[PDB]
């Protein structure tokens, strides 16, 4: 039942994300249009299923620049590196099916949709951070395409303090940036997100801190960026 | 969580 | 080779995945050397780390399990979870044991480094004991006690009180009695007797790498004073 | 490498 729900839960708890992620991997292959509590609890075991592997890529990488004395290491710095690309694709595509196959055809709320199609973008983002060879320029267009839908479904049936918009917001805002290599269009996106988010002052309904938590996310992006 | 829910 | 698997691990713990850190190490010591400093700390960090996340993990389900007891229908999932940690810490203990019962100790030269792997055994065998159910633990916590003692005799007029290997088994020899054991009496024995002893010590990375641990044993007299 | 070497 929502058995594995308490399990993820606890997995959540327990710090165990591998199986929390796998649970609600479960959940999803229940084929069920998760609560917005379940579906945070998936976002929340994978983000840190597929943060666990981009944090230890991300050094690995660097460290490939940063060869032990000389150039030899590279040999095992990059086979490794490899290890953990293959793992990251797999959590990636694992989440990216979730989405294909449940999440985004299942999601009837409009916000819903936004962030399933965010995690689309972002997972497939996750690749092509990784998409060496010939596939990123395909693979980031693909990130790109996911994030667009979010984007327009976002501007569309969402208010412009929604975490999730302004989650979508940030998270495509550096897309641009880190993947798509055009600050340009990324700086403006965010800006303009913030700048829309900003008029909504809320002088009495907000999304309180979580909001806030966000535009201070994109404005310290855009400062970043600025420079 | 509020980026960790939203992963940023 | 050694060497081999030296450098990955290394890199293994930059990637903070310590569970290919320590099946990198298991290699290494299964290479059959007398662990460096280097790789012996790193074989420790790896499975600390791998250990300590079970542990850590197994603490907050065990946590959770005060809710509801042996017998419910809400606090029975959390029993048959922490069961599967408990079994995943064993396995992750017992691979530990197996590194050090079969070749970890006898393979080790050095005199100080006798001291360190028993003090792995004080420590992983304690793992053991918390998540030790039924009856066996009385042995298994016998285990702890036959090998962080003995690491206390090698280490017990044998290395000044600065050395921080001799302090560290002192904290976790002592977090034994009072954990474990749940002998605060003898558990602060202990540790007043190291922290003492450890204070007609004089030492010019012993300086602050062993001071932290007496701050700790301290603390745990402290805490145990109220 | 200190603290963690040792386990406390």
């Amino acid at each position: 039942k929502n058995e594995l729900v308490q399990k993820a839960k606890l997995a959540e708890q327990a710090e165990r994300y591998d199986d929390m992620a796998a649970c609600m991997k479960s959940v999803t292959e229940q084929g069920a249009e998760l609560s917005n509590e379940e579906r945070n609890l998936l976002s929340v075991a994978y983000k840190n299923v597929v943060g666990a592997r981009r944090s230890s890529w991300r050094v690995v990488s660097s460290i490939e620049q940063k060869t032990e004395g000389a150039e030899k290491k590279q040999q095992m710095a990059r086979e490794y590196r490899e290890k953990i690309e293959t793992e990251l694709r797999d959590i990636c595509n694992d989440v990216l099916s979730l989405l294909e196959k449940f999440l985004i055809p299942n999601a009837s709320q409009a916000e819903s949709k936004v962030f399933y199609l965010k995690m689309k973008g972002d997972y497939y983002r996750y690749l092509a951070e990784v998409a060496a060879g010939d596939d990123k320029k395909g693979i980031v267009d693909q990130s790109q395409q996911a994030y667009q839908e979010a984007f327009e479904i976002s501007k569309k049936e969402m208010q412009p303090t929604h975490p999730i918009r302004l989650g979508l917001a940030l998270n495509f805002s550096v897309f641009y940036y880190e993947i798509l290599n055009s600050p340009e269009k990324a700086c403006s996106l965010a800006k303009t997100a913030f700048d829309e988010a900003i008029a909504e002052l809320d002088t009495s309904e907000e999304s309180y801190k979580d909001s806030t938590l966000i535009m201070q996310l994109l404005r310290d992006n855009l400062t970043l960026w600025t420079s | 969580g509020x980026l960790d829910x939203l992963d940023l």
